[PDB]
RNA sequence: ACUUACCAACCCGAUGCAAACUGCGAAUACCGGAGAAUGUUAUCACGGGAGACACACGGCGGGUGCUAACGUCCGUCGUGA
RNA sequence: UCUCCUCCUAAAGAGUAACGGAGGAGCACGAAGGUUGGCUAAUCCUGGUCGGACAUCAGGAGGUUAGUGCAAUGGCAUAAGCCAGCUUGACUGCGAGCGUGACGGCGCGAGCAGGUGCGAAAGCAGGUCAUAGUGAUCCGGUGGUUCUGAAUGGAAGGGCCA
RNA sequence: UGCCUGGCGGCCGUAGCGCGGUGGUCCCACCUGACCCCAUGCCGAACUCAGAAGUGAAACGCCGUAGCGCCGAUGGUAGUGUGGGGUCUCCCCAUGCGAGAGUAGGGAACUGCCAGGCA
RNA sequence: CCCUGA
RNA sequence: CGGCACGUAGCGCAGCGGUAGCGCACCGUCAUGGGGUGUCGGGGGUCGGAGGUUCAAAUCCUCUCGUGCCGACCA
């Protein structure tokens, strides 16, 4: 007896890292994500992995908006 | 449908300038007239505007559908919005090709003395 | 013997069989077979039953089957060690919960129906009654 | 795999080259690419040299 | 129309049999004499039996 | 233009009077004229592709697309991006000539001509027709074919149903049977 | 052109199932902030010294096995150690 | 079977095991990268020369059921999908801050200096929709740099950069 | 200050579809010509330019109507944290949270800035 | 190379 | 029970992203008064069954049914 199976990958640990509500620096990685799941509001910048990036101080805070209601993340100044 | 495929065109470089926080000045073009608007950050609130449907303009232009008419409206939006002291809006064609009517009335604010 | 045609996956999970089942009232026909224990129904089990209602109703009326069993069940083989690899898929279950009306009549008198449905409970592996259909 | 490492190296005479790979089989024509020279600080054209 | 890649197409006149005359845009260049028109086809125009046959070849 | 002005002169005036329409508008215009050619024994020999793009612009008096496949095809052993047809698309002047020179000219010197079938539009007003032999076009001469071929004809139509595509079509006296 | 010992796709109405289905969606858990009381700083950093890296059973959530084993492998809690 | 990627198990943050259930990788591409401009799918029905169940054409229905260089997941209409013009940012030195590992390491990154490409401009560009496509140290090979050079001047050799 | 229209937004289906009607002084759209500025891997179809004879046919906007889409209680149910219990594969009790679907119903959007026409 | 029995 | 090798015309075998071929056999005509040999010339295959990827499967992948080969050892 003898399977074909037996592999996986290492996980990638993504999601929210921080939440809504916390106070950020600038550079400050927000979420990880394959994909726009969350896109980038104001002062969030997205890298080329499409991570979501605080792109100035403040405070996270998470929204839905647009027509298709999509989950957006924006920096509100401190 | 033209419309609903010029606006397709548009949304791109409006959500751009949305996001970087710049004063519009938003370009509209119709086969008889031509329409221009400076706009805020917020996007909501109109600053300035100028266009042939208004008699002060519609009076010295011989037709209100052509680059002559472009470049009066340019020059006329670009005084006024020097009078009310922007000095500094950045140019949304609207899906319009910019050429033509749009480059005139582009050129004739630039040159009357909008920064862009 | 019922089974799927095909499925996306050969094996399964065992899971569990917690809650109370969907499915609950007599739909199409007019009297019902309900399952009032908890257990699964063989695809075996299920051809019995059904198998012993037509013959004691002797092909008049009409029977529906509320159940399918979809869920694959594996088995080792003697002497085989513990641990190298899942069995191969052997026969087919159908997960019941109580209160699942498992099988169904119609266009037979009272009495009939309850005969028959008396010989496919004593095929049947779980508790079962008889139920009618209501109007609300 | 097929794909075969090659240098572009200064038409500056600097000595600076940079490294890339090539398919040989289906593109055998020479490359050429105006790139950055950080010894002179300009743009000068790299050209395909051996490793 | 683009330039210098559509073939030359200069009016040109095609004599019908019929005593017609026109005069049309076309690539063949010389002039056009014509078998037929629409003016004189017999289905423009609208040119287009057993008991019968036996009574006439055996009349009595 | 001769069946432009005769258009503009008389067949919008009859349209009126026999549907009782109330805008010209309403009138049914004719859109355009596409005509393409099959090519698909380009497979073997692309050149006689080539050959059939010269036959349809010596044609239509217009350089024609050289279509290729939409999707690979199994049967026809064709790949996606293969040349495997032309077209030309007839809009204004171009196609009231060419119009005129069908129904004048080329459509007479039909082998066996007893007329065009009344079945042939989509159910929206449009007709499809189909060429057997191009040598019905007084622009391609005898002697200087290499192979016989054919193409087909659509009319693009704004008219709303068939009565009304084929009242437009009759009321340019097109031969129908 | 007809008949079905017949077989049936789409759609419509009614009924179920899914770890690798989701237009819905908790309880908990986790992250951040504010506030009171309580706790021998219970927290973090740095330095000296280790041991340990063979775990067991019980409850809950599961894979595997036969929802077999005082079986086996995980998560979390408790006790023994 | 041994390294790496995707889903589930995995108990709604992260992580999580078995000779548990299923699949992939050991590349490709100077355009399949950059930017500017433009465009929207699968399938079916109707009509049409060869032409047929299926080629190219026209119209309608449909609405992403398509597509993505290659698995699966997460994304995508402002397209990240498709077509064209000009191109080399597939740059050099750095980098606030952050994520992830016991460590070795790995990843994201606004912004600053020099020089460039596309754009009328705002701008965008430090490779590709993202996640696989890999290999420490030693010992050596090639190009640049006197940084060193066993009395001194060189050189060999060593260092530093590629 | 009222009505109609155009542009840019807020919010993102109570806001979208369907069906019926209606509007052209202005505005908008179709429209009329194209050797030109510019354009089609063919075509002034689209993009663009110069215009204003016609029509609101299509489109668009507005109005009305539930055939749908959509929103949606109260009560009950399922689940579940903590403590306890049973006949322990599964449930029950005390207590805290409490859906999903369905039902009564709601429902033919609301609103800001600028400009134009009429009153 | 072969030639069914009388 | 584990692998691993093949199923292709009536028979025996090659072919293992596009064509399906060879020898014997069968058939038609010659040669012989007749048969065999021999000469001229045809035709024959769901590629074991079935389904997944793909422009397209005898071929790549998987399940399944036969046959054959090699191991089911230490206690
Ligand atoms: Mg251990
Ligand atoms: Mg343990
Ligand atoms: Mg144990
Ligand atoms: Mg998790
Ligand atoms: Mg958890
Ligand atoms: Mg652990
Ligand atoms: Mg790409
Ligand atoms: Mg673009
Ligand atoms: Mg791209
Ligand atoms: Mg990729
Ligand atoms: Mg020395
Ligand atoms: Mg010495
Ligand atoms: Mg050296
Ligand atoms: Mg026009
Ligand atoms: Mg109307
Ligand atoms: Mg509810
Ligand atoms: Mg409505
Ligand atoms: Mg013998
Ligand atoms: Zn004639």
């Amino acid at each position: 007896g003898s399977t074909r199976n037996g592999r996986d990958s290492e996980a990638k640990r993504l999601g929210v890292k921080r939440f809504g509500g916390e106070s950020v620096l600038a550079g400050s990685i927000i979420v990880r994500q394959r994909g726009t799941k969350f896109h980038a509001g104001a002062n969030v910048g997205c890298g080329r992995d499409h991570t979501l990036f605080a792109k100035a101080d403040g405070k996270v805070k998470f929204e839905v908006k647009g027509p298709k209601n999509r989950k957006f993340i924006s920096i509100e100044a401190e | 449908d033209k419309k609903s495929a010029r606006i397709r065109r548009a949304t791109r470089a409006r959500r751009k300038l949305q996001e970087l926080g710049a004063t519009r000045l938003v370009v509209h073009r119709t086969p008889r007239h031509i329409y221009a608007q400076v706009i805020a950050p917020n996007g909501s609130e109109v600053l300035v505007a100028a266009s042939t449907v208004e008699k002060a303009i519609a009076e010295q232009l011989k037709y209100t559908g052509n680059k002559d008419a472009a470049a009066a409206v340019g020059k006329a939006v670009a005084e006024r919005a020097l009078e009310k002291g922007i000095k500094d809006v950045s140019f949304d064609r609207s899906g319009f090709q910019y050429h033509g009517r749009v480059q005139a009335l582009a050129d004739a604010a630039r040159e009357a003395g909008l920064q862009f | 013997m019922l089974q799927p045609k095909r499925t996306k996956f050969r094996k399964m999970h065992k899971g569990r069989n917690r809650g109370l089942a969907q499915g609950t009232d007599v739909s199409f026909g007019s009297f019902g077979l309900k399952a009032v224990g908890r257990g699964r129904l063989t695809a075996r089990q299920i051809e019995a039953a059904r198998r012993a209602m037509t013959r004691a109703v002797k092909r008049q009326g009409k029977i529906w089957i509320r159940v399918f069993p979809d869920k694959p069940i594996t088995e080792k083989p003697l002497a085989v060690r513990m641990g190298k690899g899942k069995g191969n898929v052997e026969y087919w279950v159908a997960l019941i919960q109580p209160g699942k009306v498992l099988y169904e009549m119609d266009g037979v008198p009272e009495e009939l129906a309850r005969e028959a449905f008396k010989l496919a409970a004593a095929k049947l592996p779980i508790k079962t009654t008889f139920v009618t259909k209501t109007v609300m | 795999g097929i794909r075969e490492k090659i240098k572009l190296v200064s038409s500056a005479g600097t000595g600076h080259f940079y490294t890339t790979t090539k398919n040989k089989r289906t593109k055998p024509e020479k490359l050429e690419l105006k790139k950055f020279d950080p010894v002179v600080r300009q743009h000068v054209i790299y050209k395909e040299a051996k490793i | 129309m683009k330039k210098d890649i559509h073939p030359k197409y200069e009016e040109i006149t095609a004599s019908c049999s019929c005593g017609n005359v026109m005069k049309i845009r076309s690539t063949v260049g010389h002039d056009l004499n014509l078998d037929v028109c629409s003016k004189c086809h017999p289905f423009f125009t609208g040119k287009q039996g057993r008991v019968d046959r036996f009574n006439k070849r055996f009349n009595i | 233009a001769k069946l432009h002005d005769y258009y503009k002169d008389e067949v919008v005036k009859k349209l009126m009077t026999e549907f009782n329409y109330n805008s010209v508008m309403q009138v049914p215009r004719v859109e355009k004229i596409t005509l393409n050619m099959g090519v698909g024994e380009a497979i073997a020999d692309k050149k006689l592709l080539d050959n059939a793009a010269a036959d349809l612009a010596a044609i239509s008096g217009q350089k024609p697309l050289i279509t290729k496949a939409r999707k690979s095809v199994a049967g026809f052993k064709i790949r996606q991006g293969y040349p495997i047809g032309c077209k030309v698309t007839l809009r204004g002047e171009r196609m009231w000539e060419f119009f005129e020179r069908l129904i004048t000219i080329a459509v007479p010197r039909i082998r066996d001509f007893r007329g065009l079938s009344a079945k042939s539009f989509d159910g929206r007003g449009n007709y499809s027709m189909g060429v057997r032999e191009q040598i019905i076009f007084p622009e391609i001469d005898y002697d200087k074919v290499d192979r016989v071929r054919g193409l087909d004809i659509t009319i693009t139509t704004t008219a709303k149903s068939d009565e009304e595509g084929r009242a437009l079509l009759a009321a340019f006296d097109f031969p129908f049977r």
